[PDB]
């Protein structure tokens, strides 16, 4: 067999992520699925692709569909692109070289934000697994990561090396240390998610689900254990729906700053921040307003409080577009004019220029001067074909059908037309003609770039399949209102010939290849095959559970698949209509498969975002072809075979062309290290009157304590018998140096007690032979502090339990019964006393 | 007296006299708990086409 | 859902819920997009002939058969922001006693934990003061604020330190903040607090077998004063 892999990629614009804005109206980088572009604004044409590599299909490449960009962050000053993928994982990219440079694994799931630190060498990414990482560029690793956060990270703000603010998706924001790695304030910003973060200067503004927009002053050297972030003020944007992102930008002539809250609907919001004097000047009218009014000062103190936003914020204007908007970014800043460019969830980029003069805009609406829209498709393409010269594919989507170059993958022509459901070419490839739903046919001619005719009342409903004969001179058309109708081409004008009417919907025609055969679909779950000359009834095929979406007869015309949404793959014979294997192809419902020419081998695609390759005879599946993000709602086959094309849900056209140490043993390394540094500080001093310890940032005393407890207990003193006598003069030696340091005597008390005794008791022969009189002298010391920490718990238990002892007895008094007869006292103090009950054999 | 399960829901007490407030324990703690528990239990047309 | 005859019934809430009284005397809050039962209330004890609302039902009243009238307000919006305002006060406190605890703030950790109600950070404030201390029973500020405790508090301590107490490995830090109740409280007033005595209860024995070792390991290290004398001789 040979291998199929993916020729090009083209038809996406701007996918689901963040659009990022480069000076030369100048370019602009949207991200394409796996893919960055880099587009020119003022020309409309792509200017670049970024591909990392491993072409979909080969053999080197992944089992699974690639994780899409989500994210893009560029630093102006030194033309690096980090890229943002949804499995968590961060690419740097050279602008000037388009290739990669670094790749950072760090994060559980997709990446939500990325940001570049002034300097450009620090790296701070946040992703929806609720960690904020810190990357070193130079280093190429990973300094550190926050995790107090609960949820996804929405917005993040850090300008300084020293603090770090952040918010995430369970209505918390977090003040962070950099230098210590810890949360240090936390706040519930909303009451349910908080999804925007923009910080100038103190005045700091997060937007939560609803239209409440809140404002905080950000006194950073506050350092009062609180404080830090304090509420201002509440103020209601006019949209109902959730704030994405926040941006401001500052006008360095004027130094007026403004910014907008991107809304989840198709608007954003523009604000102006008015000046202290407008601030004060605003003030003193207000406050001359309501004193006019008659209100006590007390009441316009409180009232100047409550309107207290409406002194900061200017509502300035609003952009309203036809279309959902999926990300926006300031452009440029003058006092002539504010720009702002967008991206939409079509798959769209819009230019937004706002002239204004002081405080007001000039004009009611922006102005919209660049759009990118030639190169993609708004909505989805329902139904594609190819041409028989394999040189032009026709696209078929609601509202606009467009015709394509497969050399230069650039949009020819553009027809604006129904909700488009089926298309195929007409023979000479000159002609296309349109299934809409609303039960029109419309032919187009590609030279004349118009709409020839249409046939409104084609059908009564969807027209859901269409096809042509070999000869190209009829058409067959199903529709959902149960009729299958033949039209005739006449010099170029339809006439409707005969009509089949059918007892339930249909969802699929085929016309075999030589045109014996017409095989008809029903939501019946039965396929029915008719005889396309005498349109006598054939066969029906039956056994699909769920109803079958696509149907496809060989080139032989001996064997006929058919595709359900049961995810099943039925092959059957033409001259019986048996049926030679059921295959479990999908993990969802199968839309459209394919015949190979000249061949028996087809293809499928499903709703899983999988293109698969089966073999006709031996039925295997060949090959996977994981490239499609979401569903494939339609696939084209060359008419040589030599490439295979495939359209998806996520706007894209697909090409695919045809090419050790035990117990003991370790206590005694432990007594070498600690008591080599005790004996060394020790004589360093008396004269002045390692890197493991290092390592682990402990003292001498606690890295031997610490070895101790590590040694299970039922091998501690097997352990200790093992140690030779010289050892043991450095374990006294070792428990001299614990009895100065109270706090880790008192810890472990009992432990040392455990193994001083052990020491001692076994090789008591020993250690009373020795005339060191050095030695006398530790036990001294140890004796005495033993006895003395032990007599100190010993005490503070006897207090108590006498102390306890008097207050359980001075509540008897009481509160408890005493019958004078000793009798009666008996059998009420058997029932008060606990009882507990225990098997007996 | 014998320590036992926990009067309070949000509470966790072990037999060794270690309780743990639900809302202090971190997620990865959160997690071995949870494991640890389960250790000791067991032990003992438009529509489709479109 | 109803035991008996619904004898009433009112649309709520716009298109959203429904409410229906029945001979058994229950008033039931259904939801009309999924058919299920959000709330029942149960203010009578007899049939419900009449029901009249008011707002969208924002107030409903319901009459019995008795004569007993239940006149019911909606509080939703009222619980929902009570719960947002403590809340609000538990994210001060616990990130308040996370800064406490990496400064040292002993006396001010523990406050915090004993209203929080975290038995392990409680432990590690007394753990980590306690080993100060080695270094009256903790220090003047934490002895001070365990003598402030009220009854609640107590309680809620004492029961913590009969947990503690019941392991050896644990046991030092129950008995010195027993001590420190003891000597800073009036001996009188612990013996009414209402199970006070049950909780002493358990402490007792357990306190005693502490007592019986360490009283073992004393006698155990008088091997140092007879590896002594024999290094005299």
């Amino acid at each position: 067999y040979q291998r199929f892999e993916q020729a090009a990629a083209f038809g996406v614009i701007a996918s689901n992520a963040n659009c990022v804005w480069i000076p030369a109206p100048g370019q602009l980088i949207t991200s394409a699925l796996e893919d960055v572009n880099i587009w020119d604004i003022k020309t409309g044409d792509l200017v670049s692709k970024l591909s990392d590599g491993l072409p979909p299909g080969a053999s080197d490449a992944r089992g699974a569909k690639p994780a899409e960009c989500t994210y893009l962050e560029a630093h102006k000053d030194t033309d690096l692109l980090a890229v943002g993928y949804a499995d968590g994982v961060i690419k740097v990219w050279d602008l000037m070289s388009k290739t990669v440079l670094l790749n950072f694994n760090g994060h559980k799931a997709a990446i939500t934000l990325l940001q570049f630190d002034g300097t450009g060498t620090r790296l701070i990414s946040g992703s929806k697994d609720s960690n904020i990482i810190v990357w070193d560029l130079v280093g190429e690793v990973g300094l550190y990561k926050l995790r107090s956060h609960k949820d996804s990270i929405t917005g993040f703000w850090c300008q300084g090396e020293d603090w770090l603010i952040s918010t995430s998706k369970d209505g918390m924001i977090k003040l962070w240390d950099l230098k210590t790695h810890q949360c240090i304030e936390t706040h519930i910003a909303h009451t349910g998610e908080c999804w925007g973060l923009a910080v100038k200067d103190d005045l700091l503004i997060t937007t939560g689900t609803d239209s409440q927009v809140k404002i905080w002053k950000l006194d950073i050297e506050n350092d009062k254990m609180g404080g830090k972030l304090t509420e201002m003020g509440i103020f209601e944007k006019q949209s109902k729906q959730r704030g994405l992102k926040i941006e401001f930008i500052t006008n360095s002539s004027d130094k007026t700053s403004f910014f907008y809250i991107q809304n989840a609907d198709k608007t954003i919001e523009t604000f102006r921040i008015r000046k202290e004097e407008e601030i004060a000047r605003g003030l003193k009218k207000r406050e001359k307003r309501l004193k006019e009014k008659g209100l006590t000062e007390e009441e316009i103190a409180k009232s100047i409080k409550e309107s207290y936003s409406s002194f900061i914020l200017h509502p300035f204007q609003t952009i309203r577009s036809l279309y959902k908007i999926k990300s926006a970014s300031w452009t440029t800043v003058s006092s002539s004019k504010l720009e702002l460019v967008l991206t939409t969830s079509s798959n769209t980029i819009e230019y937004y220029s706002i002239p204004y003069e002081k405080r007001d805009p000039t004009s009611p609406a922006p102005l919209k001067t660049h759009t990118i829209e030639l190169q993609g498709q708004r909505t989805d393409v329902r139904s594609i074909d190819i041409s028989d010269d394999n040189k032009l594919l026709a696209t078929a989507s609601n509202g606009s059908l467009k015709i394509w170059n497969i050399k230069t993958h650039k949009c020819i022509r553009t027809f604006e037309c129904g909700y488009a459901l089926t298309c195929k070419f007409l023979p000479g490839g000159l002609l296309v003609i349109l299934g809409t739903r609303n039960g029109e046919l419309q032919l187009f001619d590609l030279a004349s770039s118009s709409l020839l005719d249409t046939i409104e009342d084609a059908h009564d409903a969807a027209i859901w399949s269409l096809d042509l004969t070999s000869d190209g001179k009829r058409l067959v058309t199903g529709s959902a209102d149960k009729t299958v109708k033949f039209w005739d081409f006449k010099v170029l004008k339809l006439h409707h010939d005969t009509t089949l009417e059918l007892t339930d919907d249909i969802l699929c025609v085929r016309v075999s290849p030589d045109d014996r055969y017409l095989a008809i679909s029903l939501l019946d779950n039965t396929v029915k095959v008719f005889f396309l000359d005498s349109m006598k009834f054939y066969l029906s095929l039956y056994g699909h559970k769920l109803p079958v979406l696509s149907i496809d007869i060989s080139f032989d015309s001996k064997m006929i698949i058919t595709s359900s949404a049961d995810k099943n793959i039925k092959i059957w014979g033409l001259d019986f209509g048996d049926c030679h294997k059921s295959l479990f192809a999908h993990q969802d419902s199968i839309m459209n498969v394919k015949f190979l020419p000249q061949s028996h081998n087809f293809f499928s695609c499903s709703k899983d975002a999988v293109v698969k390759y089966w073999d006709g005879e031996k039925f295997e599946c060949i090959q996977k072809l994981y490239a499609h993000q979401s569903e494939v709602w339609a696939l084209a086959v060359a008419t040589d075979g030599g490439f295979v094309v495939s359209s998806s849900h996520d706007h894209s056209i697909r090409i695919w062309e045809e090419t050790s140490l035990k117990a003991g043993e370790r206590l005694m390394e432990a007594l070498d290290l600690g008591i080599a540094e005790i004996e060394g500080l020790e004589a360093y001093n008396r004269d002045m009157k390692n890197a493991v310890l290092i390592a682990v940032n402990k003292t001498p005393e606690q890295y031997i304590m610490d070895t101790l407890l590590r040694i299970r207990m039922s091998q501690l003193e097997d352990a200790l018998m093992v140690m030779p006598f010289s050892y043991v003069l450095k374990f006294l030696k070792f428990i001299d140096t614990v009895m100065q340091n109270k706090t880790l005597l008192h810890s472990h008390l009992p432990l040392i007690c455990k193994n001083l005794f052990f020491i001692i008791k076994f090789n008591h022969k020993e250690l009373v032979s020795q005339k060191n009189e050095e030695l006398k002298l530790q036990i001294n010391r140890v004796k005495t502090e033993l006895r003395s920490a032990l007599k100190s718990t010993e005490d503070d238990l006897g207090f108590n339990v006498q102390g306890l002892k008097f207050v359980k007895q001075q509540w008897n008094l009481r509160h408890n019964y005493e019958f004078v007869d000793e009798y009666d006292q008996q059998e009420k103090e058997s029932n008060s006393a606990r009882k507990r009950v225990f098997g007996t054999v | 007296y014998n320590v036992g399960k926990a009067e309070k829901d949000g509470e966790i007490r072990l037999k060794n006299g270690v309780a743990m407030s639900k809302e202090e324990l971190t997620r990865e703690d959160k997690n071995r708990l949870r494991r640890a528990l389960k250790r000791k239990r067991s032990k003992a047309s438009t529509n489709i086409k479109l | 859902g109803h035991t008996n005859a619904v004898q009433r019934c009112s649309f709520i809430n716009k298109q959203k819920q429904l409410i229906s009284c029945g001979a058994d005397g229950l008033i039931k809050i259904w939801d009309c997009s999924s058919g299920e039962c959000l709330k029942t209330l149960d203010g009578h004890n007899n049939r419900l002939w009449a029901l009249s609302t008011m707002n969208d039902g924002d107030m409903i009243v319901s009459a019995d058969a008795d004569g007993v009238f239940q006149f019911w307000k909606d509080c939703t919006e009222q619980e929902i922001e009570e719960e947002q305002e403590k809340a609000k006060l538990q994210v001060e406190q616990e990130q308040s006693l996370q800064n406490y605890m990496s400064k040292g703030d002993w006396t001010n950790a523990f406050l915090l934990a004993m209203t929080l109600d975290h038995p392990m950070r409680l432990f590690n404030v007394l753990k980590r003061a306690l080993g100060e201390s080695r270094s009256v029973i903790f220090n003047e500020e934490l002895d001070q604020a365990i003598s402030i405790l009220n009854d609640e508090q107590l309680i809620l301590l004492m029961k913590r330190c009969r947990d503690w107490n019941t392991n050896a490995k644990t046991h030092t830090i129950a008995q010195r903040t027993i001590r420190c109740i003891l000597m800073h409280h009036n001996i009188a007033k612990l013996s009414e607090i209402p199970g006070m005595v049950k909780i002493v209860d358990a402490i007792i024995p357990y306190t005693q077998r502490h007592f019986t070792r360490v009283d073992n390991l004393v006698e155990q290290s008088y091997i140092l004063d007879y590896a002594l004398v024999e290094m005299d001789k």
